Parts: structure tokens; C-alpha cells; sequence
């Protein structure tokens, strides 16, 4: 079976 | 839509103080799969989707991890600004024509609402019935409400009623969806 | 019972597809509570805010120049390959409908009815329902339901006609979807 992929969230600015 | 375009949304989200996080992928407003963060493994919504297709629910996890690292940074730049309830709309529909004393399934839809919180009771006859039944996660929409699915297996008759009881925090009183069959 | 403030972070990666994957545009979105605060655009490049709680983010992240390599190139190695992942059962999904026809409510001859053309378990959406009486096709008294989503990857509709049935006239639902070659007619005999 194939994979499906998945994109990552980026961590927002802690300023 | 325009008919040469497809859509496929991966959408998580995290809400808090409830702490309940949701990872699914969505094709034209279908649900493809959730990852359960109980029990940590991929549902697939139909059975074949997953003969063809496959995802590793740890790296979901990943990703709800950042959601709600990001929630409690954004909720604090915010000044603590609330979510406005927006009460859900129900809808109670059978899934094919009724035909006494032959299986069918009832639809409880619940729309356009938000937070993706919601407590939902199917009750036969005034008592709440609880054999057989699913549900869907909550399924996102563009304007950045919610959708829902409640099933309940059921056999037409004419000596019973029904009723989708949907609970949400916009709601004044909780909402009643009668369902009876009419001949 | 419950009554402390809610809190909600949305994530949304939506990839849009047009004539097959000839176009692919990428669209990230970040959603606080009920707004959009910053989303990233394959036809822009870059990470934009679209709220001032987004501004922050949309400078942050565009200086992270690997992160804005991959979101760039996510267009094919995350849109396309999960269309090919998902093509045999979501874009080439064909589910042929269920017809029947029924009166609404039973009553005599000569008196105001409603036909129900239920067309129900289909996928995808696209369908035409027509009516005809006698062989004429009616286009004054339908009464249409729409697209219902039922949740599980099918579809349904109840196309309704008004009529005033009179003994020896039929009436005729046909139906066509793209799961069958030739049209599904049922009938109804008054």
C-alpha cells in the first residue's frame, strides 16, 4: 500500500 | 464546484481548556481518515480507503503537539480574546425511503457551529437508545465552522418516534429533532 | 455547568486541483477561534498575515528560507503525490443511485399531489433528474431538495412534482449520473 504524506505546522513566534 | 477542481484539506485542530485535539484529511467534503488520539491509529472512514492508502498516527501526533503549542502562544498575543459560540443548526433525514420493517439508518446532521464541542443523545420513543450507533469527527468547513454526522441504525415502524437531542454551548436549551414516519 | 471561555487553533493545508493535476495551488491557513491570521499561497510564494495577530508569524516564518523551499515545493511532493495516492477511490469513486417514485401522501384522483423521485446512495454529486408526463417533460411543478451529503461518501436527492393525476396518465422519473451508460427511468402509473 501507498503512503500518505502529511505536512508539519510551523512554530509560531514566541516574541 | 467548478467541475475540473478537487480539494483535499488536511485539518487539525487544538482547543483548549478542553484539551481535545482532531488530525483528518478531507476530499470535497468527505472525510477520508482521522487519526484517534485514543488507541493512536489511522481510522479510515470507508474500509477500502485503507486497502489502497496508509498513515503512521505518531506523526499526527507530532503535529497536534505544535496545534497546542501554538494555541497557548496565540490565545496569550490575543489578550485572552474568547471564541464567539455559534449554535449548530440540526437536521434529521433517513439515509434511503423508508419501508416499514426493512433496516435503514437516521441522519442527525449538525452544521455550522463552533467551538468543535457537542454532546448528542438519540432517543426512541422518549428513551435514550445507544445499540448500534456512530459518529463522525467533527468535519471542517470553509468558513471555519463545523460539520457532524450521527447515525442510528433503526427498524421503520409506525409505532415508534425519534429524536436527535444536540447540546452546544450557543444553544439557550438543548435541541430536540423529531423524526417519525408519516402514513 | 460548563461555562469557562474556549480557546481554538485551526491548521488547514488545502491543495486544489484543476484538469487532473495540470494546476495545483497550495493554500496553508491559520485560524484563530473563528479568523484567518496568516496562510501561505503557492501562487504567492510567501507567507502573508491577513490579521494583525498574524503579522509576527507571516515575518517569522518568511525568514526561515529552508521552510519556505519546501513549502514551495510541497505543490509536488505533498498535493500530487497524495492525488496519486487517493485517485482509484476518491476522484475515480462511482457509486450508481438508488430511484424510486412514490406518491407523498395518498389521496384521491383529480386532487393536488407531490410525486417524490427519491435518487439516493450515489457518488459523485453531479446528477439530472427530470420529469415527464405522458412523455412530455415537466418543468413547472419540480420541486428539488438538492445535493444531500449523507456523511458516508454517497449522495441523495428528492426531486418532487406537482401534479393533478387523471386515470390513464404516466408519469416518468429519469435520471442520469456518471455510474451508468444509459438513463435509469421508473415509472408511476396514476
Amino acid at each position: 500500500t501507498q503512503l500518505n504524506r502529511a505536512l508539519t505546522g510551523i512554530a509560531v513566534e514566541q516574541d | 464546484m467548478i467541475k475540473e477542481e478537487h480539494v483535499i484539506i488536511q485539518a487539525e485542530f487544538y482547543l483548549n481548556p478542553d484539551q481535545s485535539g482532531e488530525f483528518m484529511f478531507d476530499f470535497d467534503g468527505d472525510e477520508i481518515f482521522h487519526v484517534d488520539m485514543a488507541k493512536k491509529e489511522t481510522v479510515w472512514r470507508l474500509e477500502e480507503f485503507g486497502r489502497f492508502a496508509s498513515f503512521e498516527a505518531q506523526g499526527a501526533l507530532a503535529n497536534i503537539a505544535v496545534d497546542k503549542a501554538n494555541l497557548e502562544i496565540m490565545t496569550k498575543r490575543s489578550n485572552y480574546t474568547p471564541i464567539t459560540n455559534v449554535p449548530p443548526e440540526v437536521t434529521v433525514l433517513t439515509n434511503s425511503p423508508v419501508e416499514l420493517r426493512e433496516p435503514n439508518v437516521l441522519i442527525c446532521f449538525i452544521d455550522k457551529f463552533t467551538p468543535p464541542v457537542v454532546n448528542v443523545t438519540w432517543l426512541r420513543n422518549g428513551k435514550p437508545v445507544t445499540t448500534g450507533v456512530s459518529e463522525t469527527v467533527f468535519l471542517p468547513r470553509e468558513d471555519h465552522l463545523f460539520r457532524k454526522f450521527h447515525y442510528l441504525p433503526f427498524l421503520p415502524s409506525t409505532e415508534d418516534v425519534y429524536d436527535c437531542r444536540v447540546e452546544h454551548w450557543g444553544l439557550d436549551e438543548p435541541l430536540l429533532k423529531h423524526w417519525e414516519f408519516d402514513a | 455547568g460548563d461555562t469557562r471561555p474556549r480557546f481554538l487553533w485551526q491548521l488547514k493545508f488545502e491543495c486544489h486541483f484543476f484538469n487532473g493535476t495540470e494546476r495545483v495551488r497550495l493554500l496553508e491557513r491559520c485560524i484563530y477561534n473563528q479568523e484567518e491570521s496568516v496562510r501561505f499561497d503557492s501562487d504567492v510564494g510567501e507567507y502573508r498575515a491577513v490579521t494583525e495577530l498574524g503579522r509576527p508569524d507571516a515575518e517569522y516564518w518568511n525568514s526561515q528560507k529552508d521552510l519556505l523551499e519546501q513549502r514551495r515545493a510541497a505543490v509536488d511532493t505533498y498535493c500530487r503525490h497524495n492525488y496519486g495516492v487517493g485517485e482509484s477511490f476518491t476522484v475515480q469513486r462511482r457509486v450508481e443511485p438508488k430511484v424510486t417514485v412514490y406518491p407523498s401522501k395518498t389521496q384521491p384522483l383529480q386532487h393536488h399531489n407531490l410525486l417524490v423521485c427519491s435518487v439516493s446512495g450515489f457518488y459523485p454529486g453531479s446528477i439530472e433528474v427530470r420529469w415527464f408526463r405522458n412523455g412530455q417533460e415537466e418543468k413547472a411543478g419540480v420541486v428539488s431538495t438538492g445535493l444531500i451529503q449523507n456523511g458516508d461518501w454517497t449522495f441523495q436527492t428528492l426531486v418532487m412534482l406537482e401534479t393533478v393525476p387523471r386515470s390513464g396518465e404516466v408519469y416518468t422519473c429519469q435520471v442520469e449520473h456518471p455510474s451508468v451508460t444509459s438513463p435509469l427511468t421508473v415509472e408511476w402509473r396514476a
